């Protein structure tokens, strides 16, 4: 009866809600649109090949390394079917349970609008597209290739020479493969990433705790309960008792209802990052720095987290650097016009196994001398910096 | 609620072509409500036994918060005369007969339906030409079929259409009369009296009691067609009304020509927060009980009596206690 | 000794009785209400929470809400039907998949409403869409899926970039121009 | 401005062109997408190289090599764009 | 004094002797009552 004369105010805190659980469900149909990929090869034992990548393929729904992620982290799950069947009996009580709790506060968790075996689908599909991308600048046409040749052509991106691939060949997977098995015993207090997706339960549950706690605060009467103030006190004053904690209680939802409304929109803003990261990370090879992984980015492999997407991205990272001669091109005396530059390569001194001023080609990324050739130079106009070589001329120059 | 039956107008203003929540008395929705039949009297050819009535007189009911009263639901519509099952007339609206009382007493027999000297006695007269409303302390009279005479049964008021109701005039006393025979009138403080026109059309009766007096509300002054219920009428009594009860009213019709009388349904008024839409003219066409259902609540939240279509959060059941248990340290016994 | 137990937040969890047993103290719980509504086909159907059903019942007379009546689930009035998300009433399972729906229940279920009397809405799943496949052969030639046909849409996208700029009169709007007020 | 080389930054499909109109608070984007379709399998190749001479090779610039059985010889291969399905004589222009 | 123009109500409210260009918002005239308009019940006066 004295709620009644309040009226609307517990009517918008349930339409504010309300708005809010319909804008998360539009995003998570907006994403996993953007997600699924309209052609894909389907997953298979094995799939990889010399890459053992067999912790991202499903077992028989949810990857290996999904259900690690999920099982390290500590999160209380809802029943959802016959939940409030389980806390009819609940036991002792452990942590004081928020689900077991919510029947009585009267706050209810929505379940999720896709499956996890729905969810993991679309992981499943996505995993599928990155090995068939396809090199041609395929957007609208899947290539179905090995993982391993998708691998040679991003190694060929970053400049490592296409000779030297083939020689290490057995050498890459073997790497690639000890970067992987790290990912299995990554999760840890020390992995800033594990601890993210732990802060981000631990704010959803703070939040059914404040409700939970705010019924336990008395304000201005003798106690919580509205019954326990009825029978010991008369109704003039009952009266005033219970406005004094239905004031409190509606303050503590207003308040609860502005944090879900600045969490929604930060996590709206956050999906979108997430999608734009999946387009130019998971999806294709990327030529920015830092913008997905450290170092030089190869291929990205994304599975799904409680609250998010995890992304893991494998880079390519450079050691025991040497310091060498180079010349920004070589000219024909004879000939100053003709004049030829690297691509994607520095022309090195040779003085292995080779006359002094002998001159090499070698990739960006990796350090191999190998003969000048037409294939890896560029015929450019001449520069006074360009060196002028009397003998012993690259195939290029030979007039 | 969708026709917006037994919905007072809020006498305080009017609204136009807006739609808002209102709290105010309202009778629940889907409310049955009680339903009052009068009927005519047993007759033989020239002369009438006695009256024919129920028991609604030995009836006790409490006033509450005030109750509203359909009149003539059915009208002009073929129907069975309550006292001759075979015989059939075509049915004609009746006025209720009201008398609320602030306390009950038991009768000289010991009957129930006595009241105490504070009675309100609203009754029809002249074929429902006039309604009045009186204090009038009733006092029992001592005669054959009387409620201070023996052999009492019930306390009835009468009409003759043969002789009472006339097109040239239509008599004014007759139903008093009839209730002056029942009960002597004693110090008897305001006496009112309200004109009603002639005509089968349905109409809503409602009456409350308020600080200010006691106020009676009827369609037919501002909203006959609508049913909507303004205020007509105020009667200054201040002491709390806390029973009432139905009086059975018999009419005297020759054997061979009788009519059917319209029953009339009285539903309690509970105070309620219902969405109500006003026309351009202003008044209530439609009304929600928000209290009735979920779809209704969702109504009510958004004021609106459209809502979009999805899946929405209500009011929760809650578990209701089997037993009570009570523990304490045992008082102890005397020792003999 | 001490016969009261109490949680860290002094709600009492446990009691020692006379007969010396040990009791838990549990609240109460009520049972969660939701509604799923179709304004097009104005078909009402009751999600009951996580409940299992047993608890549930049509008439409801073990538990007691403000709200005077149930929905009147009339007609095939059939009986309720245990689901994922929860106990439904007004649902039949109808075993049919749908790409997108209006109304979504729950992990990846969707109520269908009859179309126009309209009969009860029929309880459905999501089906995943399926990317094209395309197997990877194992000799050194590829698979290749290209389009044979092409067409043209066009996708709208509208970003704010601006919001009201209002300048309100605090002394005027405070005291609605009295002098006593100000 | 330009064409946008990234996938649904602008719009779903490969944009092409994107025209922005004034709105009430804000600036409305439409955006025009390439959109495949009819999609159909056909066996390809990585490159061709000369049996006579094995150093000498090709690879398809932003298309595929594809073999083609229709209106031609058993074993031929032909130049299609990546985008559009056509059979085309392999040259210099199309091949690196 | 603040009260006597707009701009000296500025200067109060940023409490500066200087005040930057711009435009700025101001207390808004509100219309005077022309006359009084009275409508009572006819008669009906309490009985003493």
């Amino acid at each position: 009866q004295l709620l009644r004369e309040y009226g609307q105010f517990c009517s918008k805190i349930n339409q504010a809600l309300h708005g809010a659980n319909l804008r998360q469900d539009d995003s998570v149909r907006n994403l996993f649109a953007s997600v699924k990929s309209s052609q894909s090869s389907p997953i298979i034992p094995g799939f990889g090949g010399d890459f053992n990548l067999t912790l991202l393929e499903p077992v028989s729904a949810r990857s290996a390394i999904e259900d690690l992620l999920f099982d390290k982290v500590t999160i209380a799950d809802p029943g959802y079917m016959q939940g409030y069947d389980d806390c009819m009996q609940q036991g002792p009580a452990s942590a004081r349970d928020l689900i077991c709790a919510q029947y009585v506060a009267g706050y209810k968790v929505l379940p999720p609008l896709m499956d996890v075996n729905m969810e993991a689908a679309y992981t499943s599909s996505l995993l599928g597209s990155i090995a068939g991308v396809g090199w041609t600048a395929g957007l609208s046409s899947f290539a179905a290739i090995p993982f391993a040749q998708s691998i040679f052509y991003r190694l060929n991106g970053v400049g490592i020479t296409q000779q030297v691939l083939s020689e290490n060949q057995k050498l890459i997977a073997n790497k690639f493969n000890q970067a992987l098995g790290a990912m299995q015993t990554g999760f840890t207090t020390t992995n800033e990433a594990f601890q993210k997706v732990q802060d981000a339960v631990n704010n959803n549950a703070q939040a059914l705790s404040k409700l939970a706690s705010e019924l336990s605060n008395t304000f201005g009467a003798i106690s919580a309960s509205i019954g326990d103030i009825i029978q010991r006190l008369d109704p003039p004053e009952q009266d005033a008792q219970i406005d004094r904690l239905i004031n409190g209680r509606l303050t503590t939802l207003n308040a609860f209802v502005a944090q879900q409304l600045v969490r929604s929109e930060s996590a709206a803003l956050s999906a979108q990052l997430a999608k734009d990261k999946v387009n130019e990370c998971v999806k294709a090879q990327s030529k920015r720095s830092g913008f997905c992984g450290q170092g030089t980015h190869i291929v990205s492999f994304v599975v799904n987290a409680p609250n998010g997407l995890y992304f893991m991205h494998v880079g390519y990272y450079p050691s025991n650097h040497i310091e060498v001669v180079s010349a920004y091109g070589l000219c024909d005396a004879a000939n100053p016009t003709n004049c030829i530059a690297p691509v994607n390569g520095y022309f090195i001194k040779t003085n292995n196994t080779r006359i002094v001023d002998e001159w090499s080609y070698t990739g960006s990324s990796f350090y191999a001398p190998e003969p000048i050739t037409s294939l890896n130079t560029k015929y450019v106009a001449p520069q006074v910096t360009y060196q002028n070589i009397s003998t012993n001329l690259p195939p290029p120059l030979l007039g | 609620v969708s026709k917006a039956d037994g919905i007072i107008y809020p006498q305080g203003r009017t609204y136009s072509n807006i739609t808002i929540t209102y709290q105010g008395l309202f009778p629940y929705q889907g409310d049955h409500g009680d339903m009052y039949v009068y009927s005519a009297g047993h007759a033989t050819g020239t002369t009438p036994q006695k009256l024919f009535v129920a028991n609604y007189s030995q009836d006790v009911k409490q006033f509450a918060n005030g109750f509203v009263v359909r009149i003539g639901a059915a009208a002009n519509s073929t129907g069975t005369v309550i006292i001759s099952p075979s015989t059939s007339a075509t049915i004609r609206k009746i006025y209720p007969a009201f008398m609320l009382g602030s306390s009950v007493g038991n009768f000289s027999d010991g009957k129930m339906g006595r009241f105490f000297n504070h009675t309100l006695v609203l009754l029809p007269d002249g074929c429902g030409t006039l309604l009045r409303a009186f204090y009038c302390i009733l006092e029992p009279r001592s005669g054959n079929h009387c409620p201070a005479g023996n052999s009492y049964t019930s306390f009835a008021t009468y009409h003759t259409p043969a002789t009472d109701c006339s097109d040239g005039n239509y008599n004014r006393n007759a139903s008093l009369n009839s209730f002056k025979e029942y009960f002597n009138l004693r110090n008897c403080t305001f006496m009112y009296t309200y004109n009603i026109t002639e005509d089968e059309i349905l109409e809503w009766f409602g009456i409350t009691q308020t600080a200010q007096g006691v106020h009676l509300f009827s369609s037919r002054y501002v909203d006959l067609y609508g049913g909507n219920m303004f205020q007509f009428a105020t009667l200054p009594v201040y002491d709390t009304i806390k029973y009432y009860s139905i009086i059975p009213h018999s009419i005297r019709s020759i054997q061979s020509d009788r009519k059917a009388w319209a029953a009339f349904y009285v539903y309690k008024l509970q105070p309620l927060t219902f969405l109500l839409d006003f026309s351009v003219d202003g008044y209530i066409r439609r009304a929600i009980d928000c209290g009735f259902n979920d779809l209704s609540q969702l109504h009510c939240s958004y004021e609106s009596f459209d809502v979009e279509s999805g899946v929405y959060s209500v009011s929760s059941f809650e578990a209701k206690p089997s037993g009570s248990v009570v523990e304490q340290a045992e008082g102890v016994e005397c020792d003999f | 000794q001490q016969r009261f137990v109490y949680d860290a937040y002094q709600n009492l969890v446990g009691y020692y009785s006379d007969d010396g047993n040990y009791y838990c103290l549990r609240a109460c719980v009520s049972v969660p209400v939701s509604v799923i509504y179709d304004k097009e086909t104005k078909t009402h159907a009751t999600l009951f929470g996580s409940v299992a059903c047993e608890h549930i019942s049509s008439t409801m007379s073990q538990y007691s809400r403000s709200t005077r009546s149930m929905l009147k689930r009339r007609d095939s009035t059939y009986g309720p039907l245990q689901t994922p998300v929860g106990c439904v009433l007004g649902l039949v399972n109808s075993s049919l998949f749908v790409e997108d729906c209006k109304l979504p229940l729950g992990q990846s279920l969707c109520a269908l409403p009859d179309t126009p009397v309209p009969g009860e809405m029929r309880l459905a799943s999501i089906a995943f869409n399926h990317p094209i496949q395309v197997d990877q052969l194992n000799s050194s030639y590829f698979k290749l899926s290209i389009p044979t046909n092409f067409s043209f849409g066009v996708t709208q996208e509208y970003i704010q970039t601006t919001i009201q700029k209002v300048t309100v009169d605090c002394k005027q709007y405070v005291c609605n121009g009295f002098q006593k007020c100000e």
